[PDB]
Parts: C-alpha cells; structure tokens; sequence
C-alpha cells in the first residue's frame, strides 16, 4: 500500500 | 540540548554537497514524530524556511520526499501550520503538485489540505500561487482517494469566492467534475465533488458550462443513492441549472428520477423535486411527453394536496402542471389526468385566500390549459371557478387603475386569457354574461398592452357568436375600438378582433 498509504491515513484523519 | 542541534541542522540544509544535505534532511525528517523535536524545529523560523527552500531545489527525490514529509508532520498542529505558512510553505508545495513522483506530490496536495482546512489565510496563498489550474489539471488521475482530497480543496477555495469559480470554470473544472460523478463510485469523492458542483451552480457563467458537459444526466445517477448528504447535493444543484438545461438530450432517466421523488417522506426531497420538473418542463415539449409519459401528472398533483397551505411546495408543483399541460402530444391527456386524479377541486381552490400571487399567479394558468380540454368545462364550471376568477380581474383591474413579485398586469391578462378558453362552452358564456364582464370586457381593448388586447378580443370573439351578447357590446359603444384593433400590427390581436365585429355582421 504505497505510497497509497500516504493518502489512506490522512483520510482517516480528516473523513 | 535537542535545541542545539537544530541551529547546526540548518547549516547542513544549505550546504552545497547533496550527499550530506540528503542526511541532514534525513535526520530533520526523523526529528518529526518526536513532541521534542517537533516543537522544536516548529519553533525555529530559520529552520523550517530552510526545509522549504530545499524541498523545491533538491532535484534528488529521495530528499524531496523527506523534506515533503517534514513539513506533512508540521501540518498537524496550529504552531507547525503557521510556521509552514510564514515561511513560504504554500507556494512550494503549490509548486511540488507538479512533481512526477506520486509519494512527493501525496504529500504536498495532504499538507496543503490541512493548511486549507485550519490554517487562516491559506485560501489566497493558493489563490495566488496558481494552485486552482494546478488542482483543477490533477482531476485526470484514476485515484479514488486522490481526487477526494483534490476536490474538497477545490470546493474550499471557491466558496466564497467568485473569482476562484471562474478560474476553475476556466480551467475546464466543469468537464473534470462531471466525469468524476459519472465513473466512480466512491461516496466519500462523489459527495465531496458534488458540494463543488453545488457552490459553481450559484455562479450564472459557471451554470451552462455545468449543463454543456452533461452535469443534469450525471447528477441524476446518485439521486437514487443511500448516502443523504450526495442526494440532497444533487437535488440543490439540479434546482440550480434547472431553469438553465431546456435543451439537454438524455433525461428521461433523470425526469423519471425526479417523478417518483415527489413521493419522499422527506417534504424537503419533495420540494426539490419539484421545483426542478417545474424548470425542465419549461418551453420543452420533449420533457413535457416524458413527464405525463411516466405518469407526472398524478404524482404533481399528489405532490399539491400533500402540501396543502405551504406555498413552498405548491407553487413549483402548480407550475410544472400549467406547463405538462399544454403544447405537446399528450397535452390532452394531461387536462384529463388532472380532473381524473380528482385534482380540479383543490385547485380552484388554490386561487383563494389564504393564497398569495406567486401562487394565484400559476394556478390561473394552470386553468386556462385544463379549459382546453372540453370535458373540464362543466366540472370547472360547477367549482365555482368563473365567479371567483373573474372576481380576481376585477381587484386585479382595480389596482392598474388607480406585489408580492407579481405585477398585477399580467394578473389582469392571465384571468381574461383563461376565460377566453373556458368560454367554448355555452352554459360558461351565460354564466360570463350573467355576471357583468361586458362592461369591463371593452375597457381591456383601450389596453396599452398587446397582450391584454390579444385576450380581450378572443373571449368577446366566443361571446358574439350569441345574440344577446352581440348587442350589449354594441350597445356600450365597443363597435368602435375593435374597428381600430384591426389594424394592430400584432399578428394575434388582428386575428381575434376583425372576427368579433363579423360575428356581429352575420346574425
């Protein structure tokens, strides 16, 4: 999961 | 001690040699997960300037991804975000969207977001760094994710905002917008796309760029979908570039969509849904097939008695009606289905009190098109709908001779145009008759107005072809002004008015 990571875990952060 | 550190750091950042510089950002990137070190390059405006400059510079990714990275752990607090912000933060990480290499630029468009999202002042920063096009040209990656984060920045920057819109607009947003909602699937991107879409319908210029790429059709694919927030965003959107989209092909999907709305429990589903038929069936007799086609009138009226009082809801519905109802294949069957669907009562109804002329408006509109179906003329009739309406053109007429957005010209026109059509029918003229309209029916062809004149003429015209109509009309003195409406350069008012003065020729 990269750097697909990068965005998955900001999403979660904010979504 | 660790803030002794970072005043040498600082030092290596600018060094020349990029063997060492990659070291120095590397270890300043793992001074980021630490509430130490983090507070303390945070609180070091040298240092933080310095990662900015060399982010941008180093052209060696491995660098670029570590500086990039720094700063994306900066983001998450209030000191970090300002630091980020006074130290040109927003114009590198602009500027690194273009950066080939996905990690690099995941990093920059997240920071950016949450500088966008918490940081006072980033909105211009973008603004003016040219981040709308920037943003706008990455709406052509496939990444579901992505394009949620891309898209929300972009609803952030042009609420508000209208130059932002017509940036975006220029920058072919509308065309990129649209496919998203059109090709995924994910809620989180299409929801987010939409509240965009939402904020650029307001925008009059934005509008048909919106309808041009097929926005109407793609939006009408979620109407249907579980998610609230995405419905209730096209709904909003939709009611925007309704009135605008009376060209579009496609729609019967969509018109069918909105049919079987009106039957929401949700009145605020309802009240959209009608409000936008009532726009596409505007002036597009195509529309106008579809809607009857799938069974719109009954819903419409359905949609009417379920409001009741509430304005709100009858007013688009009324409209949409006095639409469906005419110029088109099955414009007779509207006129039935109307009476059919026991919905003559309720809306002669509609034209008194406590109504206002929004309404009062629409309704007798609605009326003059269900009197061209000859099967409605008895039943309107007995609704008391001749004593009522032309009670309305006499309080209409009053108030020109001596509101609520309505301009009672207009009023006065749509009442006798009405009753021009509900005069086919013998038993109505005695009714018309009976009540005193001659005497008011000449003064309507001293009527600046082409309009009130067209009309004026017309229900004399059904009013002649008796003979103790005939001679009231001439016995007020109308023999004269029809002798001068013959001449009308109006097409119309010369049509009506050499036939009124023959019926009285030939008795």
């Amino acid at each position: 999961r990269w750097p697909q990571l990068i965005l998955d875990l900001h999403v979660r952060r904010v979504w | 001690l660790a803030t002794r550190a970072i005043p040498e750091l600082t030092k290596l950042l600018n060094d020349e040699d990029q063997v060492v510089v990659n070291k120095a950002a590397v270890m300043v990137h793992q001074l980021s997960k630490k509430e130490a070190s983090r507070h303390a390059i945070m609180r070091s405006p040298q240092m933080v300037s310095a990662i900015v400059r060399t982010m941008q510079n180093t052209n060696d990714v491995e660098t670029a991804r570590c500086t990039a990275g720094t700063l994306h752990n900066l983001s998450h607090h209030r000191e970090g975000l300002l630091a980020i912000f006074k130290s040109g933060g927003i114009p590198a990480l602009v500027k690194m969207l273009g950066s080939p290499v996905d990690s690099v630029l995941f990093y920059a468009i997240t920071t950016l977001h949450n500088l966008l999202l918490h940081q006072e002042g980033a909105k211009m920063a973008v603004r003016l760094a040219g981040g709308l096009q920037k943003m706008v040209a990455l709406l052509n990656k496939t990444n579901v994710k992505f394009l949620a984060i891309t898209t929300d920045c972009l609803q952030i920057l042009a609420y508000g905002n209208q130059e932002s819109k017509l940036i975006i607009l220029a920058s072919g947003g509308p065309q990129a917008l649209v496919n998203i909602m059109r090709t995924y699937t994910y809620e989180k991107l299409l929801w987010t796309t939409s509240r965009v879409l939402k904020v650029l319908s307001v925008c009059s210029s934005n509008k048909p760029a919106i309808v041009e790429a097929g926005g109407m059709q793609a939006l009408g694919l979620h109407l249907t979908d579980p998610s609230q927030r995405l419905v209730q965003n096209c709904l909003w959107t939709l009611r925007n570039l309704s009135d605008a989209a009376t060209k579009q092909e496609g729609m019967e999907g969509l018109l069918g969509t909105l049919v079987q709305l009106l039957g929401s429990d949700d009145i605020n589903v309802v009240t959209c849904a009608a409000g936008i038929l009532s726009n596409l069936t505007c002036n597009n007799y195509k529309n106008k097939m579809m809607v009857c086609q799938v069974g719109g009138i009954e819903a419409l009226v359905r949609t009417v008695l379920r409001a009741g009082d509430r304005e709100d809801i009858t007013e688009p519905a009324i409209c949409a009606l006095r639409h469906l109802t005419s110029r088109h294949q099955e414009a007779e069957m509207a006129q039935n289905a109307v009476r059919l669907h026991y919905g003559l009562p309720v809306v002669v109804k509609l034209l008194h009190p406590p109504s206002h002329w929004p309404l009062i408006k629409a309704t007798v509109g609605l009326i003059r098109n269900l009197a061209l179906c000859p099967a409605n003329h008895a039943p309107l009739r007995e609704q008391g709908a001749i004593p009522r309406l032309v009670q309305l053109l006499v309080r209409a007429h009053q108030d020109t001779q001596r509101v609520e957005g309505v301009r009672m010209e207009e009023i006065v026109e749509g009442c006798t145009g009405a009753l021009h059509i509900l005069a086919r029918d013998v038993h109505n003229r005695i009714v018309i008759r009976g009540l005193n309209t001659i005497p008011l029916f000449v003064q309507l062809l001293y009527s600046p107005i082409e309009n009130i004149q067209r009309v004026a003429a017309g229900v004399l015209c059904e009013l002649a072809q008796d003979k103790e109509a005939a001679e009231a009309i001439e016995a007020e003195g109308a023999t004269a002004p029809l002798t001068e409406l013959l001449h009308s350069r109006n097409e119309g008012v010369a049509t009506y008015a050499a036939a009124v003065l023959f019926r009285m020729s030939e008795d």
